[PDB]
RNA sequence: UCUCUUACUUUUAACCAGUGAAAUUGACCUGCCCGUGAGGCGGGCAUAACACAGCAAGACGAGACCCUAUGGAGCUUUAAUUUAUUAAUGCAAACACCUGCAUUAAAAAUUUCGGUUGGGGCGACCUCGGAGCAGAACCCAACCUCCGAGCAGUACAUGCUAAGACUUCACCAGUCAAAGCGAACCUCAAUUGAUCCAAUAACUUGACCAACGGAACAAGUUACCCUAGGGUAUCUACUUUAUUCCUCCCUGUACGAAAGGACAAGAGAAAUAAGG
RNA sequence: GCCUGGUGAUAGCUGGUUGUCCAAGAUAGAAUCUUAGUUCAACUUUAAAUUUGCCCACAGAACCAAAUCCCCUUGUAAAUUUAACUGUUAGUCCAAAGAGGAACAGCUCUUUGGACACUAGGAAAAAACCUUGUAGAGAGAGUAAAAAAUUUAACA
RNA sequence: ACCCCUAUACCUUCUGAUGAAUUAACUAGAAAUAACUUUGCAAGGAGAGCCAAAGCUAAGACCCCCGAAACCAGACGA
């Protein structure tokens, strides 16, 4: 401790102390760098490099639609609802050597990855989630373990709405009668020749959507699935029915 | 401590010892101490005071001849450094080189 | 203030009554000197410390060799209280890897190649 | 009776001596009154201090001082002068070290 | 009481017998003189060991005085902050008391009383710059020596950006700046103030916060102060080592020349000290 | 008042902090209701990464003494950066340059360098003067510093 | 055995007075943010939550004792 004083004692005061002039960390002006901070929207990246990584290693079945409940059953992204992530973000990172033809769901994507994926044959849309509803996607397992009816996922607030409602980005909210002009515009800017989807076989996989207010894919929202015995309990009151079909 | 810092006195104690020894020795054949040391190590007798002291205790025949061994060598030195100048040197004055 | 000294050159210029004294030559000069510290670093400067640690004298009474060039005269200039400078004169030549071994640095100055213990 | 007086130090002088390489921009010298003046590729703020204009090497002069005819001080110091008597000046120089660009082949059209 | 003390009795004492504490205590085999910085260190000197009784020169042992604490407490206020408490008013409520809200008084209550200082106080000061100290890169103190500052003036591209640097010995602050875009075709040394908070639609503005790195707002005093701090003998040593005044004589001679005027030695009488 | 509780009150102040052995290690400062203290720096320590550090030669650094800065060679072996933290600071004296004071003080305040708070020898004793440093045993040897020197007055 | 020679008690506080008769027993360094070391696994780690542009998980390894005057609440006391 050294010789006696107030260090040997044991009373050295407070950290940030600077014996009586003005802190450092006080002589300085409250600037907002961390003003909103906890109810900003984070987004964790997914690179198409990783993407492609995890399609070819088996883990991400491009056979089937790409949710956000593949990614994680998959582990090829860690998403925690707490700490307010609001999903995946698409990221341009390996859009040249993407070779895969896929049909994802992420809740944002940059023009040139919507690129990479509409080149290859493949489908982008981007749709929403509650923190909830996010939260329920990621982790199902725990959800069904709740015991709570499948809820209905909320729609966007008043920020988002023209995101998820622009067919540019590829919305979930937005026309099927202006992607032709957006798959075009982005087919004439990259040069590719779009190809169209309606062709080939994969077609009627690389076209469903689950509808908004649906968060799970063949499921509905209102119905208790019974991990059990392996059945799933359907309402049918008429109240119930009016409030889930909503 | 004492026990420690007394090895180096005891060192000391012996050399003035037989200093006291030799001086006293010397003394009996007319020679003081420093015409003693001085004219037996310019003899290339490298005896040292232990064993200088040892025999003037029980050796001194071997004392006084190591007396008049110095002393003729020590008058060698007088009668060299006055007759100045190229000559004989002396007797017991001459070194063996080593190569 | 106690600074460091500068010496003129005046100081380190030879008289003819030096090369009477001392057994120098002005023309062919020697090639390496033999520094000994005698006298002690501490009571003196920093710098003096330094240079004894450069030079290779921080044992006492140890010889150790120098080139005769002026970057080392000049570390020598600096501590030329502390040490004793003699020619490394070389009666037999400087040794051959044979005589590399049986070497033998007397007391005069010179190095012997072949020391032997053996009385002439 | 004796207040004030208790001022520190500027920390002035060169701060680039002869022989330095020296980046552009970097500051050789600040001075309080003009010690040196500024030299080929040497710049002068409005703290007469001399930061340097190009990359190279800095050198210290001698020349000639001669003063801007507008400047009435220093040329009313020259009028009075006898015939032969010449102003000097210690000068900062950058000598600068790089060519400024070379060319290159680009396309073999 | 004293010159100046003396005698005796009792007690105490000392010895013998019984009983049997305490403060104290680094260890001690515990000398003197000088010197150093003194039982112990240096130079000298001294020196068989051991009780018992004394003495009190030394060894070893509270009450003051000053300063300090971002330590307390008390007292006085025209220190600061309150009016919770009373007492009055006024207004509402209600149809004087009571309740609510203001306001004025008394009674108090809470808290404080910065720093520098050849111990402290008075005086003076507390921030910034120039010069000397500090002669030649940088830096360098003092209740050291001398000057100053707390602005003014001009301009409204005193626009915006940006390589590279300097930097008051940290940080904070400070300074300089090419190229660029846009245009034309600042002087002075110092000339100053953080954060939070206010004011403002915004741009911006806000302290002699001068104790000048600034607590959002707190005085004197205490010899009543208080606390925490800073400046009955154990040992050594010791306990039986003839002056002066006056008188007288020599002599009122010596000496001087008159005035003057001896010594010495002797007798006296005193007084003190010393020993009986 | 006194008692119990809050209460292990608080104390920048005093006092105290328990095995062994080795190693590295001491003197710029800035702010502060601050000078009995802290914070940053400087110095110190370990670990890591790298590449230079120290000594220095010419040349060079302003007008109104001693030296220093800068610096290739050379002699050496360190330095910077990265990571992580503690601790220390009214130092004292001597030599030198000065300031205040009485050209007093074991007085006060700066600067440069030593030494001391690290060993041993010397100087009577002896922090700081001189010699000397790196650790053990030896009944060997060579050295270093190292001992104060003086004695007087006739006159033509 | 002593005599000879050498040798200015220990702690603490200062750049260089304090406390201790003596013995026995009792009596004073408590925190794993970050870094480091060692494993595991590794674009992932972790037995949910959390972190991740070689990381994450686990462990190891760092933070004293005594001492006021006081203030407040409730009792007990003439
Ligand atoms: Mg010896
Ligand atoms: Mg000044
Ligand atoms: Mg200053
Ligand atoms: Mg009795
Ligand atoms: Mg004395
Ligand atoms: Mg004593
Ligand atoms: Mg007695
Ligand atoms: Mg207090
Ligand atoms: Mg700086
Ligand atoms: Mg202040
Ligand atoms: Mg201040
Ligand atoms: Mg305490
Ligand atoms: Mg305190
Ligand atoms: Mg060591
Ligand atoms: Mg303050
Ligand atoms: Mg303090
Ligand atoms: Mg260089
Ligand atoms: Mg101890
Ligand atoms: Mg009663």
């Amino acid at each position: 401790r050294g010789h006696k004083g107030e260090r040997q004692r044991g009373t050295r005061p407070r950290l940030g102390f600077e014996g009586g002039q003005t802190p450092f960390y006080i002589r300085i002006p409250k600037y907002g760098f961390n003003e909103g901070h906890s109810f900003r929207r984070q987004y964790k990246p997914l690179s198409l490099n990783r993407l492609q990584y995890l399609i070819d290693l088996g883990r991400v079945d491009p056979s089937q639609p790409i949710d956000l409940t593949q990614l994680v059953n998959g582990r090829g992204v860690t998403i925690q609802p707490l700490k307010r992530d609001y999903g995946v973000q698409l990221v341009e990172e390996g859009a040249d050597t993407f070779t895969a033809k896929v049909n994802i769901e992420v809740q944002l994507a940059s023009e040139l990855a919507i690129a990479a994926i509409e080149k290859n044959g493949g489908v982008v849309t981007t749709a929403f989630y509650d923190p909830r509803s996010l939260d329920i996607v990621c982790k199902p397992v725990p959800f069904f373990l709740r015991g709570q009816p499948i809820p209905k996922r909320m729609l966007p607030p008043e920020e988002l709405v023209p995101y998820y409602t622009d067919a540019k980005n590829r919305g979930y909210l937005a026309d099927p009668a202006k992607f032709p002009e957006a798959r075009l515009e982005l087919a004439r800017k990259y040069g590719y020749i779009l190809p169209d989807i309606t062709k080939d076989e994969l077609f009627k996989m690389l076209c469903t959507r689950k509808d908004p207010r649906q968060i799970f894919f063949g499921l509905a929202p209102g119905w208790v699935v019974n991990m059990a015995d392996k059945k799933i309990l359907k309402p049918t009151d008429e109240n119930l029915l009016k409030y889930y079909t909503s | 401590v004492k026990c420690t810092k007394a090895r180096y006195l005891k060192k000391k104690n012996m050399r003035t010892l037989w200093i006291n020894r030799i001086t006293a020795a010397s003394q009996e054949h007319g020679l003081k101490y420093p015409a003693l040391i001085g004219n037996l190590v310019k003899c290339q007798v490298e005896l040292n005071r232990k064993v200088l002291a040892d025999l003037a205790i029980y050796e001194p025949k071997t004392f006084k001849s190591l007396a008049a061994l110095a002393s003729r060598r020590r008058h060698e030195g007088f009668a060299a450094a006055l007759g100045d100048g190229k000559e004989p040197e002396g007797i017991f004055s001459r070194v063996v080189q080593y190569h | 203030k106690f600074t460091r000294s500068r010496i003129p050159e005046k100081v380190f210029q030879a008289s003819p009554e030096d090369h009477e004294k001392y057994g120098g030559d002005p023309q062919n000069p020697h090639k390496l000197h033999i520094v000994t510290r005698i006298k002690s670093t501490r009571r003196r400067p920093y710098w003096e410390k330094d240079i004894i640690k450069m030079l290779g004298l921080e044992k006492a009474h140890t010889p150790q060799v120098h080139k005769n060039i002026p970057s080392v005269n000049a570390k020598l200039k600096v501590v030329k209280h502390l040490i004793r400078i003699k020619p490394l004169k070389l009666p037999q030549g400087l040794p051959a890897e044979e005589n590399m071994s049986n070497t033998c640095l007397k007391s005069t100055g010179e190095l012997v190649v072949q020391w032997h213990l053996k009385p002439v | 009776k004796n207040l004030g007086g208790k001022s520190s130090g500027r920390r002035q002088g060169i701060k680039k001596m002869e022989g330095h390489y020296v980046h552009a921009g970097n500051i050789i010298a600040t001075q309080r009154h003009f010690r040196w003046h500024p030299g080929a590729h040497v710049g002068v703020g409005k703290n007469k201090c001399l930061y340097a204009l190009e990359e190279g090497i800095v050198r210290y002069t001698k020349e000639v001082y001669v003063p801007h005819p507008r400047n009435t001080e220093a040329v009313d110091l020259i009028t009075r002068l006898p015939k032969g008597a010449v102003l000097y000046k210690t000068f900062v120089h950058v000598v600068p070290a790089k060519p400024e660009g070379t060319f290159k082949l680009v396309a073999m059209l």
